[PDB]
């Protein structure tokens, strides 16, 4: 039942990187201009039993 | 006092039936609430606690004597709840099926008395 | 104060349920805002219980009123 | 004591009704732009706690109070608009979808679940109120 | 504790934090 | 309050034991006129 | 109270 | 009259009709010299509203005007 | 009757909800004829009528070039919603009558 | 009054002139 | 103490 | 009959508990760090009998939780913090295919299982009727 | 007893 | 051995190897 919320974590993590990716390419003719770099990061969740 | 002794087992129990199944309801109603334990009861200690000494109630907001104890989470969560809802449902089921049982026995207790009396 | 005033009391408080559920269902049928669906509903349950329980009561004190009456003197 | 879970099933049932709704009013007007008052619509979302008054053990959930939902809000360079900012950044809602549409999943499958426990309840009541005869 | 038993004392809050 | 499931108990055993008080005075009834039918 | 529930009459009258 | 959900989702569908009304329009007089009168076509901007009818807690989308 | 006094509310309800239905089925039917104007009744109004029917025009959204003022957005709503509410009405009637039924029966 | 409303009277027809009559 | 339930608080949440 | 809910319940959770990792690995097929700054190790389950008192037949039981051995994928570069002498990061070694499968295989057994447990307690529900 | 169910167990690996 | 049948002795484990050796 809360498998649902890490794969909606997931795609909204995904929508967000798209929209660094689309960022950067609206800037491909900006002068002097620095890529911002994307990179997923994982949060393992503590706590019991498994 | 005979009749009543002779029928007080399974009339307790069956109340601790109705008890768990409301504690059961009260989890699967928060199972979606952040911060929430699952609470559930062991039957038989309470059971046999309430045989020995008559039951009672912390007030009377009134709720009765039984130990709420804490249900083992299974995998973790973000929000912080251990409501883990396949352990709800079988307990549901399994609590309705007891219930049923109890109330079988009591009524076949009941006529099994019923059939003497009646002439 | 008496058992003819208990079940008086009785007879009154579940046709208040009753009406009271009943004035609700109709609320929310007229359109009225503020009703919710899942009120309406559970309260019909809930009087459709109370309705049961006031016939079984009837049922067994009109049977132990015949095993009264069947007593021989 | 199985009377006590029609109130804990109802408050249930309303809660989730609430959040399923709040949650589509945020997913609705994910495009607004302005409110009655002219602010940019916030995304709200309820807050749910333990329905026990002090002292009492387990209940079921109610819905304390719906409060603005913390994300930036989320900016849109169009600054020929007759809604702006000072350079020009329109301030839209700052919902996301897909938390919504799964709010909405989960607040109808919990709807669901309380529905059920409502019907075997009624049933076993039923029962019950059949027990010697 | 064994998943799905019955303990008197309740599971510590979990957090997944995302630095350490 | 008081569940169905202690009203409908409750109800049960004052039915059961009226009906065995009736039963019993029956009884007794019945014995005390076969004595007071006799013929000495 | 202040948030009117999803299978509620249009809070509108 | 309608349940507070469909209220608020069809009134989201209606307002996204209007949306792409406006759109379709404007690309189809995207080359439009003149109108009825003599006066150039102006593109049409359609804007969203919350119509909140309870005080701030929730409300579908309306469109006061194009 | 009191029979009749007690479910003429309902009774009354659900043949309005089914008139309602088959005005917002032909407002769907004929949604391509060329000046058909959309019609509807108020529900409340015309329950009040019947307890203690008139036909009202649809507001038009978008004008259309045709005259056809038959929204699909907004009666296909409707349409549910006339159906969920049916179904309720047939839900609460048959309550009704069971409850007079299982105090008869024995 | 609001589009989706209820009212007792027809609406206008919906002309769309070519030209400045 | 409860909170806001779904999407909100299960979604990783800002360090402070 | 009790002991089919118990048998069910313990299959149940381990279905779940599978789809959940399974739901995490794909969820992190690209991740390339995680909290300390070791690479993320896909996840697998492991099933147990859990026939502890029912001699060789019983439920299931999910024994750990174990990162996979498979080697971790290494993109070349350098410019990355995370990247070793040789300019190598390690990528997750999740295979997408096979965690649609686990995904897909967990579902449908969690479905079998559910149906089973129903049948059982209506089963159970007419044996309450014996003789009657 | 059992192992890994599923893709990493019905698949070919080196023998060890 | 009939498939689908009934017997004492357990099944032998099976093997998939790549290489004969």
């Amino acid at each position: 039942d809360h498998a649902i919320y890490t794969a909606m974590g997931a795609a909204s993590q995904t929508l967000n990187q798209q929209a660094v990716t689309a960022s950067n390419l609206a800037n491909a003719s900006t002068p002097g201009f620095r890529a911002q770099l994307n990179a997923l990061r994982a949060v393992p969740v503590d706590g019991l039993s498994l | 006092d005979r009749l009543d002794a002779a029928l007080r087992f399974q009339q307790e129990a069956l109340n601790l039936r109705a008890q768990r199944q409301e504690i059961l309801a009260a989890n699967i109603a928060n199972a979606d609430t952040p911060g929430y334990q699952a609470r559930d009861i062991d039957f038989a200690s309470e059971l046999k606690k309430v045989m020995v000494r008559g039951r009672e109630e912390t007030g009377g907001v009134s709720s009765p004597a039984v130990d709420l104890l804490y249900r083992v989470p299974d995998q973790p969560s973000l929000d912080g709840n251990t409501v883990d809802m396949d352990r709800e449902r079988t307990q549901f089921a399994d609590n309705s099926l007891k219930y049923q049982m109890g109330l079988t026995v009591l009524g076949s207790q009941l006529k099994g008395m019923m059939n003497v009396l009646q002439g | 104060v008496s058992f003819a005033g208990q079940l008086h009391a009785a007879l009154d408080r579940i046709s208040d349920r009753q009406a009271a559920a009943r004035v609700q269902a109709e609320k929310f049928t007229l359109g009225e805002p503020g009703i919710a669906l899942n009120d309406v509903m559970a309260d019909m349950q809930k009087a459709s219980v109370s309705m049961q329980m006031g016939i079984q009561v009837r049922n067994k004190l009109v049977a132990a009123y015949q095993e009264v009456m069947s007593m021989q003197v | 004591a199985l009377l006590n879970i029609f109130d804990i099933a109802g408050s249930a049932l309303a809660a989730q009704s609430k959040r399923l709704n709040v949650a589509a009013s945020n997913l609705a007007n994910a495009d607004s732009v302005t409110g009655p008052d002219g602010q940019p619509y916030r995304a709200k979302q309820v807050v749910f706690q333990v329905d026990a008054a002090p002292g009492q053990a387990t209940g079921g959930v109610k819905v304390a109070s719906v409060i603005e939902s913390q994300a930036p809000e989320k900016l849109v360079y169009e600054p020929g608009n007759p809604l702006a900012d000072a350079n020009g950044y329109v301030k839209m809602p700052n919902v996301d979808v897909v938390g919504e549409m799964v709010n909405t999943m989960s607040a109808s499958r919990s709807y669901q679940a309380n529905i059920e426990v409502l019907n075997t309840v009624k049933s076993m009541m039923l029962k019950t109120l059949t027990l010697g005869q | 504790g064994v998943p799905g038993a019955l303990s008197n004392q309740p599971a510590p809050p979990n957090e997944a934090p995302i630095a350490t």
